[PDB]
Parts: structure tokens; sequence; C-alpha cells
RNA sequence: GAUGGGGAAGCUCCGUUUCAAAGGCCUGAUUUUAUGCAGGCCACCAUCGAAAGGGAAUCCGGUUAAGAUUCCGGAACCUGG
């Protein structure tokens, strides 16, 4: 054949530039990135940059051609055009002045569903659990955020309902294995069929919403995660023989509005799932009953909330500066006891967490070479130097920790 | 889809929540209302504040009836509003820092026995002794307003929301006009 | 420099109409109901929007459903059809007539104001045929007329007619002179 | 009953059949950043300023650990939104490169 | 020689840039009254037309009933990935 141009085969056509991909798809960057997020597509870096970018050295972003081509056949692309046309026609009606026509048009529209995206993105059920970490984190973050002009109240309510349903399922099955508390918030590491899924849970305190962040991407992520978690919860409930959706007692919702509100019914295998068995724990006003109650319920018996209509218990959780009465019938234990008990899994002694007593630190559950180096090659020499530097920097983790411990031990 | 029942007003100090209505459209805030709402620090739309249903406040509530709505929120709604929204207007000077630090409650009050946000919630829900002190410290929550958008779908939603006001909010303007009481729980579930 | 041919053609048409002398029968428009009275007329006419296809369909289905299980007067509405408007005109049945000033074929509407004044029927020129269309469930009608009206709006209609007569009909009766398009 | 159907069912398909489908790269577990960690981990006052002077993306420790004596004293976190936003951006914008450690 | 046009009743003639909306490159956190797209640059514009024009690259030896820079042995050189 005739001469073949350099930038026409190989990496040149194997990867398509983002700008070229947008032009080929004839879709706005917003919709294109929405589809990419829904399909879970990511950019890729070839071993040679100039070769892929038509021989031009630029900070171009590359995407796999096959994935983009497959994306073009997704019905979501047509649904986006349908939504755009509906919005244009509704603006036309609003400008005309026939509100009734706009209402009739709205009553006919139907929203697209990501059911077929989940099937291909997660061919098997365990795959969804293996990556539901990000979905759980996002849902737990959004459930606590306040509604604003960007995020609607309904979205936050749905996220909170999903989080509550997940917590209720976890508590009913007692799948909690390890827990942790940090500045970022409390961490929960359940075991859903052996996936050891971890999910952060921030404290139930107000959070500032800076304008720097863009919730538009977060809105789409939460929209996808809503369907993902709904399907996962339905599958889990069907596997466990529990009815779905789980109804909630409005009487409890008015009082506590949380874990106990959802009364899940049909129609124990690990020491962590047996701690505090047949025990009843009292919780004070200062402790985060929302976090503490779930842990105790998943581990052992029920909990008596500090809330009332505004005893046969054996332990009481309180974090007041000074104990109030200390009735002989209630054991007083600091909230740190529950976390340490879960981490140890063997009911750590309660005599180390009495009220006012100092709490123990919390720990997360997770010579001739000088001459011989002459014969080493340049690349090998550089690699050995990098390895030595990496060893030295890691040694600092122990050196500066032991030095600071020695300094602290003075008093 | 709505029910009404005439009930005699009692004298007990029931818990009430006030939400700014921002109306009527053509009425300019009169001096009487200007002072009444200024004393209640409800000087901005969507502002929320907790008050005590004392007999000395019933005439003021009746007078400001067109300007605001009232109801009896539940403990869960009060707790959610307090723990999700809050204001602390003090040295930090006019900084609007929010209740992210329980130690601040200890510092400001200290002796009143209010050491955490849950203590404030319980005091408000049970008409505690520190109700007056904590409420002033608990500057009004800036509740998010309605859809707050001007667009294709947003305007249609706003029209439907407005049409419900005539079926839910009305005033007779007579001295005998009973105070309209609505479930604040539903409104909060809609606003929040 | 070059622009689209149609854009240039329409710009040339505009700058020619702005500069071409026209007989008084033309340019009888461009002296139109003011923004205030125009808005008042729209408000009055906004209460008599003709029943759209969906509204009529739902009403008929509801009536049929009640009938299947086993009196009101004629609904007053605006009249907009050019043939129907010109038929209400010349018969004295028309009370208020609105004329669009931006009709593409000028000849279709040149004689309408003259006939309306000859018959002694109140008439008003309002900018924008789309505005008439927006209130008639159509793209445009180029004309709008009123018929028997509810007693509540009778006073409003009379006041609007008096205002139109005071503002446009009497003030712009001089439009016969001053051949339009004389701007330098 | 919208969404109330098991789209997975009995299945054993593997999405990794194509090597281009790289792993989700779950975040690493937390290490010694507890609300009540050993006081030796506390950063010194000058080191706090030095760390604060560092630019973004070079902030492995995104906060200064503090020895909170009581659970109630634990304050809220305002950077939780920022961390999740950064993670979401990295998920669908950070170039994924296959490598062997 | 179409292309956008004009003349010709018409088979058709003119015209090659002719006053055509005549395509080809890149960037962005997702574009703020909230997930319908914004911005940066150039202004030419198909095709055919040469086996004596320019060109990417094979030399030798041997072999047939007719074929050799092609068939066989050896050793060569160009393009793309």
């Amino acid at each position: 054949m005739r001469i073949k141009k350099k930038n026409t085969r190989g990496n040149a056509r194997n990867f398509i530039t983002r700008s070229q991909a947008v032009r080929k798809l004839q879709v706005s960057l917003a919709d294109f990135r929405r589809l990419c997020i829904f399909k879970g597509i990511y950019p890729r870096e070839p071993r040679n940059k100039k070769k892929a970018n038509k021989g031009s050295t630029a900070p171009t972003t590359f995407y796999y051609a096959k994935d983009i081509q497959y994306l073009m056949h997704e019905p979501v692309l047509a649904k986006f055009r349908e939504h755009k046309t509906f919005a244009r026609k509704l603006t036309r009606a609003l400008g005309r002045g026939e509100v009734s026509s706009a209402k009739r048009l709205e009553e006919n529209r139907d929203s697209y569903t990501l059911d077929h995206i989940i099937k291909e993105r997660y061919p098997s059920f365990p795959d969804a659990i293996r990556d539901i970490d990000d979905a759980l984190n996002m849902l737990f973050l959004f459930s606590n955020l306040p509604s604003t002009n960007q995020v609607s109240s309904k979205i936050i309510n749905d996220a909170q309902k999903i989080c509550n349903q997940w917590l209720a399922y976890v508590a009913k099955e007692r799948l909690v294995r390890k827990v942790f508390v940090s500045i970022k918030g409390v961490y929960y590491q359940a075991n859903i069929k052996g996936e050891e899924v971890r999910w952060l849970v921030p404290f139930k305190f107000p959070e500032n919403i800076p304008s720097d962040v863009d919730f538009r991407i977060m809105l789409t992520f939460l929209e996808f995660y809503s369907t993902l978690l709904h399907f996962v919860l339905y599958k889990l409930y069907t596997d466990s023989g529990l009815i779905y959706p789980p109804k909630l007692d409005l009487k409890k919702d008015k009082i506590i509005s949380g874990l106990s509100s959802y009364i899940l019914e049909s129609r124990y295998d690990s020491p962590v799932a047996s701690l505090f068995s047949a025990f009843v724990f009292y919780v004070s006003r200062e402790v985060p009953i929302d976090i503490l109650e779930f842990l105790i319920l998943s581990c052992g018996g029920n909990v008596i909330s500090e809330a009332a209509m505004d005893s046969k218990v054996t332990h009481q959780i309180v974090d007041r500066p000074v104990l109030k009465n200390k009735v002989a019938g209630r054991t007083y234990i600091q909230p740190q006891w529950i976390f340490d008990c879960i981490n140890k899994g063997e009911l750590v002694p309660a005599n180390k967490y009495l009220p006012g007593e100092a709490l123990p630190p919390h720990l997360s559950p997770w010579e001739e070479k000088k001459l011989k180096m002459i014969m080493m090659s340049n690349k090998q020499k550089k690699l050995y130097k990098k390895m030595k530097y990496s060893n030295a920097k890691k040694e600092e983790q122990a050196e500066n920790l032991k030095k600071k411990k020695k300094q602290i031990a003075k008093q | 889809g709505l029910i009404r029942e005439k009930t005699t007003y009692d004298g007990k100090p029931a818990l009430l929540f006030i939400v700014r209505v921002r109306g009527p459209l053509a009425v300019n805030i009169p001096n009487k209302a200007f002072k009444i709402l200024s004393l209640l620090r409800l000087v901005e739309t969507n502002t929320g504040v907790f008050v005590k249903l004392t007999k000395n406040v019933y005439p003021l509530l009746k007078v400001i009836a067109p300007y605001v709505v009232i109801g009896k929120p539940s403990l869960s709604s009060i707790r959610s509003l307090i723990q999700k929204r809050g204001r602390i207007i003090y040295k930090g000077e006019p900084h609007e820092i929010v209740l992210n630090d329980n130690n601040i409650v200890e510092e400001q009050l200290g002796d009143h026995g209010i050491i955490c946000v849950e203590d404030i919630i319980h005091e408000i829900a049970t008409m505690g002794e520190s109700f007056s002190v904590c409420n002033f410290f608990l500057q009004p929550f800036k509740l998010n307003r309605e859809v707050s958008g001007f667009g294709s779908l947003n305007r249609l939603r706003k029209i439907k929301q407005r049409e419900a006001e005539s079926r839910t909010r009305q005033f007779s303007n007579a001295a005998t006009a009973p105070v309209i009481e609505v479930d604040i729980d539903s409104l909060l579930a809609k606003l929040n | 420099v070059k622009w689209p041919e149609y854009v240039r053609v329409q710009r040339q048409k505009k700058i020619l109409s702005i500069r071409l002398k026209v007989p008084p029968t033309i340019a009888q428009f461009q002296y139109t109901l003011d923004r205030n009275t125009a808005a008042e007329t729209f408000k009055l006419f906004n209460k008599y929007r003709p029943e759209t296809a969906a509204e009529k369909k739902e009403r008929l289905t509801k009536e049929a459903a009640a009938v299947a299980e086993g009196a009101s007067p004629k609904p007053y509405a605006v009249k907009y059809g050019l043939n129907h408007v010109v038929a209400l005109i010349e018969n004295k049945k028309a009370k208020l007539v609105l004329i669009a000033n931006d009709v593409d074929p000028i000849e279709l509407v040149v004689f309408l104001p003259a006939l309306c004044k000859k018959m002694g029927v109140p008439y008003a020129i309002v900018k924008g045929k789309a505005r008439l269309g927006t209130l008639v469930n159509q793209k445009t009608s180029a004309v709008a007329a009123l018929t028997e009206v509810r007693a509540e709006d009778e006073a409003a209609l009379a006041k609007l007619v008096s205002t139109i007569d005071a503002n446009f009909a009497d003030k712009y009766d001089e439009v016969k002179k001053h051949w339009g398009g004389g701007i330098l | 009953e919208n969404y109330q159907y098991d789209l997975w069912g009995d299945s054993t398909e593997t999405n990794d059949h194509v090597m281009h489908l790289r792993a989700p790269k779950l975040p690493p577990p937390t290490n010694e950043e507890s609300y009540n960690p050993p006081e030796e981990y506390l950063l010194s006052p000058e080191e706090k300023e030095a760390w604060e002077n560092t630019e973004y993306s070079e902030r492995e420790r995104n906060f200064i650990p503090q020895k909170y004596s009581a659970l109630r004293k634990v304050p809220g976190y305002g950077e939780s939104i920022r961390e999740r936003f950064e993670r979401s951006l990295d998920l669908y914008l950070a170039p994924r490169v296959r490598k062997n450690k």
C-alpha cells in the first residue's frame, strides 16, 4: 500500500481526545460528563503522550475509544435529548401564558432509570457491594447536609431514608465488625457477605456549605447512588427474607426519628455480634445517641434513649464532667468503652472507663555496601538511593514518635 | 384533603414555632408590626424562632397573623432543626459560627447546666428554666426558603405552591379571627 | 466582511421602510396603544382566554362520564378570526377590536381600522401579533375582538373603551396627514 | 414497586474480563487519626504553621490531631464536604494507570 | 470540471470564487435564580488530468517447452505499528 501517515494508526486512533470526543458525541460537556459518571468511565494515560496526541506535546486528556463508542448506544443519551426538548416546550408554554398546558406536559413526562447501567456496570451482585463504599459515604454525607437552593429537600430526605434503611438492616443482622472514631467522623466497617465494606459517618452537627464546591457533580453522583443503594437494599432484604420497603412507625418517627423508627420484619454468628447480649444500656443527653444506639443495637440488646414523653438496666453511658447520682443499679461507663469493646471484641474491662477517669488513647483497628555500590549501574544506583531514602523517611515515623513519647513521659 | 376544628385557646405555655410569610404583597410593614417583629428578631424572610405561648403574646400573635404562621413542632423536628442549623453571634466579632463545638456552649453558659446541643434541645422541648437564656443564645435559624428558582420547572412548582396558600392560609381580619395553627412538622419536612 | 444573505435583506428592508415615504393608509400603525392601556387590555383579555384543546377535551370527557351514569349560558370568549372579526364588524355586534401592527401582508389589515371607524365600532392598534396569539392559544391571529361579556367586566370594558377613545382614536385622528417614512 | 426487583439474581459474570476495567481503588484505611489518639502524634506549634503553609494535594494529614478529653468536646467537621468532593472528582477525572508496586 | 447562480420552451450554454449560512482545531471542575453550553484561532473551499514530469525501498547466481529486479538459493533496503 501507499505511505501511511504516522498519526493515523496505533495510539493516534486508539485514544480519542476529550475535545474530539465531545465533538463526535455532539453532546454538551455537562451531559457528556454525566454519562461518563453514570457509566463509570475514566481517562487513561498511554505510555507515550506525543504519540497518542497526534505527535503534539500538550496536556491532553485521553479516553478509551471503545468505551466512548459503547456509550453512544446508551438510551440515556436519547433521554437527555427528550428532557431538553420537554424543557424547551415547557418554557414555550410558560412564555405563552397557558399554565394548564405546562401542567399537562409535566404530568406526561417520565424520568429515565439507571437500571440497565447498573446491570452492565456491576454484572454480579458482589461487585456492587465491593464498591458501595463511595455510595454509602456520599449518602451519609448528604443525609446530614441542610437543604439549600442547589440541593432540594426531597433529595436529602431520600438520602436520609436510604441511610436509615441501611442502618436498620445492618442492626437487624448484626454485621458490624470494626468501628472507629476520628476527626472526620465515626467509621463503620460492616461485613456484607464478606466484603468488609467500610463507610464513614460524619458527626450530626451543622456543616458549612462553601461556594467553592460544585454540587452539580455531587447531585448526579447521589442520583446514581440512590438507585444503586435501593437495588442493593432490595436484594439484601429479599435474601434475608425481610419485607421491602420496610415501613416506619410514625409514632417513633415523631419521638426519635431514626434507627428504631423503621419497623422491619421478616413477613448471632460472631463475638462482635454477641457483645452486650441481653443487656440494656442507658444513654445520657451529651453522647450522640444516634451513633451510640446503632452500635449497641447491632452488638447486643436494646437501648433506652434519654428522650422521654416531653429500672432494669445494667449499664449507663454518661459523659458529664461530674457524675450526678450514680445509682447502685446502673454501672457508669464512658462512651469510649463501647468503641474499645468493639475493637477488642472481648468486653474490655469497664474499670478503665469510669466517669471522670482519664480515657486511654484510642487506636485505629487497622557494612561493605558502600564500596559494593560502585559496580551498580546508573539506573540501579538511582533505584537503590530511592529505596534508601524511602527507608530513612519511614524510620522517622518511629524516631519522632519515640522522641515525642519520651518528652511526654517527663510529666 | 384538609380538616378544621375550632378549639378553645388555653393558658398553658405551649411550644410554638414562627415562620415568616413575607406578605401580604401590597402591605408595607406598619410601625406596630415593625416593632413587634423587631422584638421577636423575625426581621428577615424564612426566619425561624421558638417562643412561649403565653397569654401576653396571644394578642401580638393575632396581630402578626398575616405576616407569619404558627404551629406545634414535635421533639424530632426541633432536634433536627437545632442540630442541622444554628447560629452563634459572638466573639470568634459578628461571626456567624455555628454549633460545631459543644465546648462553646460550656463557655458561654457554664453554670446554667447546658453543656451540649442536646441540653438546649431538651430545654426547648420541655420549657426548661434556661429557655430564655438559651433561646437568645440560639439566634434564629435561617431556614431555607421554597424552591428559590426562576425557570421552566421551578416557576411551575412555585405556582402550585402558591395556589395551596389560598386553601391553607386565610385570614378574616376580624377581632374574633382565630389564630391559624398548622402542623409545623410537614412544613419543616418541606422546607428542610 | 460579509453576513448571511437573509439577514442583509431584512436589514435593508427595515432601513428602507424607515426611509421610504408611505401613503397615510400605510403607517396608520406605529401610533399604537400605550404600554399602560395595552397592559390593561391584556389583563382584561387575559380573563377570557378561549378554551384550549386539552381543556375542552377534559370537560367533554367529564360531562360524558356523568352522562354515562345517568343550562349554563354561552361562555363569553374573545373573537379573533379575521373572517369572523370582519363579520362582527360591519354588523355592529363588535364592541372592542384589537389590530396587530406587524402583519406580514400589510394589505390584509390596512382597511380594518378604516372600516372600524366608518362603522363607529371602537378599535385599537396594539404592537405584536404574537401577543394576540399568546392569549388565544395560537401562534398569531393578527386581530382580536370582544363580544357580550360578563356583568362583572362590563364596567371594565366600558372604561377601557373610553380610555382608548381618549388616548388613541381622538389623539391620532390627525394620522391622515404627515406621510410616514419622512425621516432623513 | 419501582426499583423493587432483583436485576442481578443468580449470576457469576466478571466485569474484569477486559483488562481496561481497572479496580475502583478504594480509599486506604485510616491510621492513628482518632479523636483521642496518643498525644505524641500531636503536631508542634511551629510544625502546625509549617504544615498549614503547604499547598494543596501535599497534605497527607488534612488536619492536626487533637487530644479531646471527652466525647462531648469533639467538634464537628466542616471539611467533610471538601474531602468527598475531592474524592468524587478524582474518581472520574484522575487518570487511572495500571502499575505493579 | 461540479459546487452557489444566471440565460435558454427544451435537448442544454455561461461561469471555478463567482456578493452561498460552502469547515476544521483547541480549552472548561459541570455553564450559579441551579445539572437545555460557553469560550479561544484561520479564512481555502471537490474532482480528473503524465505507464517519457517528482517518487520509499533488490543485487547476484541458477533454473523453463514459453517466465525473470517476479520462479529457487544467498545477502540486501523503504514505510507503518
